[PDB]
Parts: C-alpha cells; sequence; structure tokens
C-alpha cells in the first residue's frame, strides 16, 4: 500500500489570496495523481488528473504540479466557490489510496460569539435526567473554550461539545455545549453559568440563570 | 445527465450482511470500470473495490481490508453495479459512493463521476426513537434585539435525524450541530435565532427519525 500525506489538514485564507496544498507520497508514482474537491455535504468532484491536467469544468486559476513523491495544488485568486475539502489520490496501480484531506476555510474579521444558556425543559426532568444547554454562536476563528459553573464552582464532569462546520452564509463557526446531570443534583443547586473564552476578548462572556426565581 | 444513484444502505449488526446497488445513467455502463469508495470521519476516503470490463480482464480488485468478505458485481442488462458485504465490521461504516474510474481513453483509476452516496452503519446498538425537548430562554433575561431558541434531540440511534424549523419555512440563523455518541446513543442540539418581536407570535422545530419511523414537532413555549 502507498501512503498519501496531505499538508495542511486545515487552512484558512481570504477570498483573493493564493494557496498551495501539498500531497506527499511514500513511494514514487511519477505523475499519476488526482485531486478532488468536496463541497459541504456533497460528494467529491474530480479537479485534476495526471498531476497537471484539469478536468472538464475546472477554472484555469487551478493548477496542479509535481512528480515522483511530492505534488502541489495551487489556487490563484481564491473565489468564494473554491472553499471546501480537497484530497489527492494516486492512480498508479491498485490499491488506490487517498490523502487525509485539507479543509480550506474562509478567513474573515474576528467576531465575538453570541452566547445563550438554556435550563432543562420540564418534560426532560420527568424522565429523571437534566440537561443544561449553552450555544456559542457565530464566532471567528474556531478556537474557543467553554467553562461550566454550578453555584460558582466549575464542573468538567458531564459535559458534551459539538462544533458546526464553517457557515456557508457568514463564514463563522458555532458551538453547542451540554452539561448533563441527574435531576436530583440539578434541583439541589440554584445558579448555572456558561463562560466562553475566545481571542476576541480578555475577559470571558458570561451567561447564567437562577433556578430559584 | 451522467448520474450514479446508490441504494441499499442501513443498520446491521457486526457479522451481518448487506447488498448495495448503483444504477448508472447517461453513458454506456458496459464499457466502463466501476468502483465503490467509502468515506468515514476516522479514515477519510478509502477505495473499496473495482470491477472492470468483465470477464476478459482480471476484472475484480479489492482493498486488502475487505478481501474475502466483499463481492463487487456487475449487471449491464440492468445498467447497474453492486457490492455484497458480508462479515461486516464497525470500521466498514461510512458513506459508500459508487464511482467511475474509466470510461474511455488511455488513462484510468481516478473517479471522474461520483454518486450521492448511501450510508452503512455496522453496530449492535438497538434502534431507538429520540426524545425532543424545547429550549426556551430564562425568565429574568432582559432580551436583546435578537433572541435564540433551540431543540434538544436526545437518546436516539441510528443516525440520521432531520431537523428543520417551522416545517422548513425558517432557514436563516439556524445551527444544527453534529450529533455526539454517548453509551450507544446519539444526542443532538439545534438553535434558531430570530428578532425579539417575532417570538412569541409561533416557533416549532421538526424532528424526523426514519429508522424508527417517528416524526415529532415541539412548539417552543416561554416561562
Amino acid at each position: 500500500d502507498i501512503q498519501m500525506t496531505q499538508s495542511p489538514a486545515s487552512l484558512s485564507a481570504s477570498v483573493g489570496e493564493t494557496v498551495t496544498i501539498t500531497c506527499r507520497t511514500s513511494e514514487n508514482i511519477y505523475s499519476y495523481l488526482a485531486w478532488y474537491q468536496q463541497k459541504q455535504g456533497k460528494s467529491p468532484q474530480l479537479l485534476v488528473y495526471n498531476a497537471k491536467t484539469l478536468a472538464e469544468g475546472v477554472p484555469s486559476r487551478f493548477s496542479g504540479s509535481g512528480s515522483g513523491t511530492q505534488f502541489s495544488l495551487k489556487i490563484n485568486s481564491l473565489q468564494p466557490e473554491d472553499f471546501g475539502s480537497y484530497s489527492c489520490q494516486h492512480k498508479y496501480g491498485t490499491p488506490w489510496t487517498f490523502g487525509g484531506g485539507t479543509k480550506l476555510e474562509i478567513k474573515r474579521a474576528d467576531a465575538a460569539p453570541t452566547v445563550s444558556i438554556f435550563p432543562p425543559s420540564s418534560e426532560q426532568l420527568t424522565s429523571g435526567g437534566a440537561s443544561v444547554v449553552c450555544f456559542l454562536n457565530n464566532f471567528y476563528p474556531k478556537d474557543i473554550n467553554v467553562k461550566w459553573k454550578i453555584d460558582g464552582s466549575e464542573r468538567q464532569n458531564g459535559v458534551l461539545n459539538s462544533w458546526t462546520d464553517q457557515d456557508s452564509k457568514d463564514s463563522t463557526y458555532s458551538m453547542s455545549s451540554t452539561l448533563t446531570l441527574t435531576k436530583d443534583e440539578y434541583e439541589r443547586h440554584n445558579s448555572y453559568t456558561c463562560e466562553a473564552t475566545h481571542k476576541t476578548s480578555t475577559s470571558p462572556i458570561v451567561k447564567s440563570f437562577n433556578r430559584n426565581e | 445527465e451522467v448520474k450514479l444513484e446508490e441504494s441499499g444502505g442501513g443498520l446491521v449488526q457486526p457479522g451481518g450482511s448487506m447488498k448495495l446497488s448503483c444504477a448508472a445513467s447517461g453513458f454506456t455502463s458496459s464499457d466502463a470500470w466501476m468502483d465503490w469508495v467509502r468515506q468515514s470521519p476516522e479514515k477519510g476516503l478509502e477505495w473499496v473495490a473495482e470491477i472492470r470490463n468483465k470477464a476478459n480482464n482480471h476484472a475484480r480488485h479489492y482493498n486488502e481490508s475487505v478481501k474475502g468478505r466483499f463481492t463487487i458485481s456487475r449487471d449491464d442488462s440492468k445498467s447497474s453495479v453492486y457490492l455484497q458485504m458480508n462479515s461486516l465490521r464497525a470500521e466498514d461504516s461510512g458513506i459508500y459512493y459508487c464511482t467511475r474510474t474509466y470510461y474511455y481513453g488511455s488513462s484510468y483509476g481516478y473517479c471522474d463521476v461520483w454518486g450521492t452516496g448511501t450510508t452503512v452503519t455496522v453496530s449492535s446498538a438497538k434502534t431507538t426513537p429520540p426524545s425532543v425537548y424545547p429550549l426556551a430562554p430564562g425568565s429574568a433575561a432582559q432580551t436583546n434585539s435578537m433572541v435564540t431558541l433551540g431543540c434538544l434531540v436526545k437518546g436516539y440511534f441510528p443516525e440520521p435525524v432531520t431537523v428543520t424549523w417551522n416545517s422548513g419555512s425558517l432557514s436563516s440563523g439556524v445551527h444544527t450541530f453534529p450529533a455526539v455518541l454517548q453509551s450507544d446513543l446519539y444526542t443532538l442540539s439545534s438553535s434558531v435565532t430570530v428578532p425579539s418581536s417575532t417570538w412569541p407570535s409561533t416557533v416549532t422545530c421538526n424532528v424526523a427519525h426514519p429508522a424508527s419511523s417517528t416524526k415529532v414537532d415541539k412548539k417552543i413555549v416561554p416561562r
């Protein structure tokens, strides 16, 4: 099996900028290389084959180069449509194998997250469980941290986090954090708090609520 | 219209079997070499199998990983291609795309056409309908010009669920988050942001789970 190595795994750039994704190979494949583009929630699409040949439909701002064990995809004057995932694949001889892909994200101005905290719904509490939920929405860049506090004391236990992929409308990221307790513990505590730590601010953004109000 | 439509995906336990299908259109399938390519969050893209012009060639090739278990197959009279999958393993889970690696010319082995994909999930976890919980803001909240609501879709299996707002009639300012696995059960949240005048007066998230044949709507009510 031939091993394919793409760099970087993730990359952000402005519309207009030029960009270069590198694909390395564990043993010589001459020029038998294919590049694909996968848009959000879509199937991959052929961009380049034979190292340099663009497929029917592909703009000339795309160019492929390289031979042997090192290859490059260069995108000039990055357009809005060009952002998505990119993967290389050798077509030398079976088994065919792919790189791990490269997420090409849009670079935008820093924005602060819109934070919102939600007590457990009453109908969840009937099942014996309690989930306090917090949304950290529309921020940039993706690096962010959440800190849950109950009655002024942090809790790391019982938390689950999920990030969206970059937004196709406004190029931000969003995040959801969910602190799950047992209902009995939930109702022995008054204050619940959500604290987002983002580079846009020194102090964290604090949302919270009191159960006994 | 060149087109590859996959079908056959679903949930099956480890050691079980599953047959995928792929209907080709807009070209002579007889003269083409067809492949199955799978995609997963753990391993990214993985080539599975390839069937060439049969049987004049050494027609069938297989990724080492599925050798002996998977059979790639061809029926040109039906203009379609198949993948029999036996002795399934957790790591056989992913989106299986049907592709074409050769139609004509002197070059081959790159996928110039891809289908939509069909999702295979290999797991002993039992199918479970979700609980759908409304996420309303707090009473003390002063409320800015914008307001955010949400839905918690808890304790389901298998993926996927489909989560829309006001029967799809509310597209913007929504964020449906990737589900997370805990104790062989998925949990997923979705938020929707609107102007303060809009709510109340009526928002409702829509949750459908095809695997358990359930469809629930929950109106977000204040407090």
